[PDB]
């Protein structure tokens, strides 16, 4: 439609996505919790 | 005039007068050979044939003719002498003619055919002279020189070595000592220079200087040449300057001193004023010298250079095509290569890349070590959309130019452009793309270092931009901001007035994610100061940026800017999304106008993930909106497989489906407990996927967290919460810390984090309800019966929570249990003071407790009369009534006026 | 090979090498006054030694030729 | 819990700066400053040193080749003796 918004459409870049600012400010890796889960998970819920 | 003249040195000047003898034997007929030489040599021929003069007089007059510019006259004179002196006396005449025709073949403004004719006549007369006297030094020297003039350098060197061997042998046979022949040494020196043996050449040229410091051709020219090729330009120039100073008429030396002037102006000047002065003097000397040597290819190439830098590209092409091209076969390959190079620069500047390619190629064909031309070819390949070919050219150059700064810059930028292209990221594995990134960084960083090493050269500040952009692509924003700021600090130094608004804005953006919003706003607005000329599309973005920093101090300007932006342009979603949050934070609204306008927003761009995340936040916040059962479908449809493998709405669905399972476990029926055993493992069946997609997502970490405070494995859990505190300042995570904490837990650690929630913020719904429910800390604290001042601290808690919720009567339909909590600790201060000892501090203390007890009775009445009250059985209502009230009415008065007597006793 | 001129050449060469080497070694002390900083920054900011500057500075030169090619 | 959907201030791309592009001739000019006329110091294949046997009196007219052998016992000036040193001796 209106192209005055068009120049802006192609010159601005995304500093941080909505799926990528869900991480705080000094991020810590939580890759230990996958195995922590699938251990405690399976050790708990057996029916 | 044309001879070296130095005080104290020897001289090589010819005699200036000549007498001829006569048979009448009058010993004089003087000829001053500077003046009395007739323009027609036949006039002297008549005298020389008249007196039957000796041959040496013919030769002396001919050499005076030659050493006066009239070489053709001397030639014709000895050619007339050749019709007279028969037989063996011809030898010296042929020697003279050989050298005279060599001289003529050394002349400016010659053609291919004229030069070949002169060299042929030289070779012919040399054949004759060798036929007579094959051992005279003049003939051997002419042999070597003719070999030289025809480009047969190896043959010339071998011939001259054999001649020198022969001479030393003949001298050694008859006892004579062999002195070094200056001309054999000079030829050997020039030949070794041709063979790129610069050390040997230089030694011969220096020793020639010692043997004959007035030798012509000046060995100091060769000295300077070798000094230059051996990377000693200062000594080279010193040599050429000396040659010029001792013979101001030495044109070669004047050209060499001129080149030295250009070089020294370009490399010695410390400021623009000295540069313009010295360069103007060089250009002036160039004009003066050129006015008398207009066929000189070095001077013409200097003119090509000046007219290139003067923007006059048409004259560069004209010099090449009308002057240099016609005399091409008669000029040295390196000079011609530079001339072609400048012609190619001209074509490049005019945008003619086919012709510039052709010209740089022709330049390389006559000097493949022309570094400038090879860079020009690389750049032409860039302009011609031959990027991979240009990279091959530049890396082949890099093999032997590892330390060239411009090459490192160029290779770094080409690799950076590749790394940041999306097409390459779509066609090569991630590891390869990352190695490409680090190769770009290697090139750029070594350029930085090389330029910093020479601590007097200025870094092109774009390198910092590019390094910042490379680190930005791989999500390392600390180093990215560092390099962006380094870029601007170098950029404000050079022309502070015009730094791009982009760098100030983007530094402000990087500061926004850091936390400094006043500095971000500051630089955002120093950038709005300098916005562009036509279609200023940058204002929309700048105003949104300022309006988004202005959200938590002075959001009235958020109001203003967002409103005008959305009124001016409609499609900007990122504007009025945040505007409808400034909405919420201040509630200047009807909820119905909200749902109307957003549930208009929804479908205009259905597949925008962000507004999906806003309507997920629309139905789950502070006031009401309890069901959102369709929100199951909302946030499962946001994914719904069109764009699967994404986290936000996914973890929202997670949170809801785990909230279901607590209500599942509350039931006594085993079927729904086993059913909640599905709403509980759906959690860990999806949270695992979202930690797989992005480990550092903090909120998946609190997912696990809220399980353990709920599934009674808290020990491991408050570890994770202590960590997510490091990576979050949300009040939710830290009040969940004090949640998981409060259970099986002394008091100190609870009230700690609950006054940290207190002071972190000033929010008005979480605060009342949460610290209402968790004065419980001091309450259970007191179920341990610590002391009375902590009982009254729990009183503070209760009291304020009550007055808040009753005055905040907008949503207050949840709290009659709270009311009973406060009534309960009125009851529990007394029940603690019932078992007591008189030796306590008593005046003005527990009076208030009995007052509160009667107040709690009054509070009990209200909940007695209510029917909706399903907290405790109504029988047990009336029964706590009777029990705790038959005890207080017969116990509290007891204690009160029992302690009054101890007040009498103290 | 002990001609006077070879010995003379070699003696002068040794002397001049010694002198030039020593001067190069002492180049740092001779006139690195406070002025090293003045000259380094003056050099840094010469426009002719920065991108586009050579053309700018040469463009400002009045002098030019009566080219008739 | 959950935060509000964040849309931070947007980065802008930079305008084209051809003077610093890799195809910029200004890089060639900056190199020219350092290596300028170097490829011209050799003016012709004679190296600017024409061998002319008519500069030696007695040689071509009287067949006296004495002057080809220089002079004995020349003492060189300061300006000529410094040219006898070895190259790049300023380290």
């Amino acid at each position: 439609s209106d192209p005055v918004l068009a120049e802006t459409m192609k010159n601005e870049r995304v500093v941080q996505d909505h799926n990528s600012a869900l991480r705080g400010a000094r991020p810590i890796n939580f890759g230990y919790l996958i195995k922590d889960a699938e251990l405690k998970l399976v050790q708990s819920i057996k029916g | 005039a044309n001879t070296i003249k130095v005080e104290g040195y020897p001289s090589m000047e010819w005699p200036t007068s000549l007498d001829i003898p006569l048979k009448a034997s009058e010993e004089l007929v003087g000829i001053d050979l500077e003046t009395d030489l007739p323009d027609d040599p036949t006039d002297l021929k008549t005298l020389l044939v008249e007196e039957s003069s000796e041959k040496e007089h013919w030769l002396t007059i001919a050499l005076a003719y030659c050493n006066h510019g009239k070489t053709n006259e001397g030639i014709r004179l000895i050619e007339m002498a050749l019709d007279v002196f028969q037989n063996s006396e011809r030898a010296s005449l042929h020697t003279f003619l050989t050298w005279a025709h060599l001289n003529l073949a050394k002349g400016h403004s010659l053609s291919v055919e004229t030069k070949e004719h002169e060299l042929t006549q030289a070779e012919l007369n040399l054949k004759d002279a060798i036929g007579f006297d094959p051992t005279w030094i003049g003939n051997m020297l002419a042999t070597v020189e003719l070999y030289y003039q025809r480009g047969h350098y190896d043959k010339a060197l071998e011939t001259s070595d054999l001649f020198v061997k022969s001479i030393h042998a003949e001298d050694h046979r008859s006892g004579r000592q062999s002195k070094p022949n200056c001309l054999f040494l000079l030829l050997r020196a020039k030949l070794l220079y041709q063979k790129k043996n610069y050390v040997a050449s230089l030694k011969i040229f220096q020793e020639l200087l010692v043997i004959n410091p007035v030798l012509q051709p000046d060995p100091r020219i060769g000295i300077g040449l070798c000094f230059w090729q051996l990377k000693d330009p200062k000594m080279a120039i010193k040599s050429w300057q000396r040659a010029l100073q001792i013979n101001s008429k030495n044109t070669s030396a004047s050209i060499l001193v001129l080149l030295g002037e250009f070089h020294n102006s370009l490399t010695d000047s410390t400021n623009d004023e000295v540069f313009k002065e010295t360069f103007s003097k060089a250009l002036s000397d160039l004009k003066n010298i050129f006015s008398e040597n207009q066929n000189n290819p070095v001077l013409l190439t200097l003119l090509q250079t000046y007219h290139y830098f003067k923007g006059d590209f048409q004259t560069v092409l004209d010099i090449y095509h009308h002057k240099i091209l016609k005399m091409s076969p008669l000029i040295a390959k390196t000079v011609l290569s530079e001339s072609s190079f400048w012609c190619g620069r001209a074509h490049y500047a005019l945008g003619d890349y086919r012709k510039s390619f052709i010209m740089f190629q022709e330049s390389l064909k006559k000097n493949e070590d022309n570094l400038m031309a090879r860079l020009g070819l690389g750049q032409t390949q860039i302009k011609s959309n031959l990027l991979e070919e240009s990279i091959i050219t530049f890396e082949n150059l890099y093999k032997t130019n590892e330390s060239l700064q411009e090459l490192n810059y160029i290779l770094g930028l080409l690799y950076a452009g590749k790394t940041l292209d999306v097409k390459t990221s779509k066609s090569i594995p991630a590891k390869e793309l990352n190695k490409l990134n680090e190769k770009a960084l290697q090139y750029l960083e070594r350029y930085i270092k090389l330029t910093v090493a020479k601590k007097n050269q200025l870094i092109i500040s774009r390198v910092y931009l590019v390094i910042s952009q490379l680190y930005e692509s791989q999500n390392q924003y600390k180093i990215s901001l560092d390099f962006l700021s380094k870029a601007l600090e170098e950029m404000e130094f050079v022309n502070k007035d015009e730094v791009p608004l982009e760098i100030l804005n983007n530094l402000a953006c990087y500061h926004f994610i850091n936390g400094d919003l006043t500095k971000a706003d500051n630089l955002f607005e120093q950038a709005k100061a300098k916005v562009s000329d036509m279609n200023k599309s940058v204002n929309i973005t700048l105003e949104y940026n300022i309006a988004r920093t202005s959200e938590k101090t002075n959001w009235e300007k958020s109001e203003s800017i967002y409103s005008q932006i959305t009124s001016s342009h409609p499609s900007y979603i990122s504007a009025r999304i945040r505007n409808l949050y400034i909405k919420f934070a201040h509630s200047k609204i009807n909820d119905s106008e909200m749902n109307i306008e957003i549930n208009g927003l929804l479908e205009m761009n259905k597949s925008d993930l962000e507004m999906r995340s806003f309507y997920g936040w629309y139905l789950k916040n502070s006031e009401e909106r309890k069901n959102s059962e369709k929100s199951t479908s909302h946030n499962k449809e946001t994914l719904v497989k069109y764009n699967s493998h994404d986290a936000y709405a996914l973890i929202s669905l997670a949170n809801l489906y785990v909230t279901i399972a607590r209500d599942g476990k509350k039931s006594r029926n085993p079927k729904e407990q086993e059913k909640s055993k599905h709403s509980y493992l759906k959690a860990i069946q999806l949270y695992q996927k979202v930690l797989q997609i992005d480990p550092f997502n903090v909120f998946a970490a609190q997912g696990v967290a809220i399980i353990f405070a709920e599934s009674k494995r808290l020990g491991p859990a408050l570890e994770i919460l202590r960590k997510i505190r490091d990576s979050l300042d949300n009040e939710d995570v830290q009040l969940n810390l004090a949640h998981c904490l409060l259970e099986m837990r002394e008091f100190g650690k609870a009230i700690e984090n609950y006054e940290l929630v207190l002071k972190k913020f000033d929010n008005e719904r979480t605060r009342p309800h949460i610290l209402n429910l968790l004065g419980r800390a001091w309450y259970s604290r007191g179920m341990k019966e610590r002391s009375v001042s902590f009982f009254q601290k729990a009183l503070e808690n209760a009291k304020t929570a009550l007055e808040l919720f009753v005055q905040q009567s907008a949503k207050n339909k949840f709290i009659h249990s709270v009311k009973f909590n406060i009534a309960l600790l009125q009851f529990q201060i007394a029940e603690t003071l019932r078992r007591s000892n008189p030796k306590f501090r008593t005046v003005q203390q527990i009076k208030d407790s009995l007052e509160g007890l009667e107040e709690g009775l009054a509070l009990f009445k209200e909940l007695n009369d209510l029917k909706e009250f399903n907290m405790i059985p109504k029988e047990e209502l009336e029964q706590r009534i009777q029990l705790g009230e038959t005890t207080m009415k017969s116990a509290l008065e007891r204690s009160l006026n029992e302690q009054e007597e101890f007040e009498k006793d103290q | 090979l002990k001609t006077r001129t070879k010995v003379y050449y070699q003696e002068i060469q040794k002397e001049e090498n010694a002198k030039a080497k020593e001067m190069a070694q002492q180049e740092k002390l001779q006139e690195d006054r406070e002025t090293k900083e003045r000259r380094e920054k003056e050099l840094l900011l010469a426009q002719f030694r920065r991108l586009g500057g050579l053309e700018r500075m040469i463009g400002e030169l009045d002098i030019k030729f009566d080219f008739k090619f | 819990s959950l935060p509000v959907p964040q849309l931070p201030p947007k980065l802008l791309a930079y305008p084209e700066a051809p003077e610093t592009n890799p195809d910029s001739s200004q890089l060639i000019n900056s190199l020219y400053v350092k290596t300028n006329i170097s490829n011209l110091i050799q003016q012709d294949e004679d190296l600017g040193m024409p061998v002319d046997l008519m500069k030696f009196p007695g040689l071509l007219n009287k067949l006296d080749s004495k002057l080809l052998y220089g002079f004995d016992n020349v003492k060189l000036d300061k300006d000529d003796r410094i040219l006898l040193r070895d190259p790049r001796i300023d380290r």
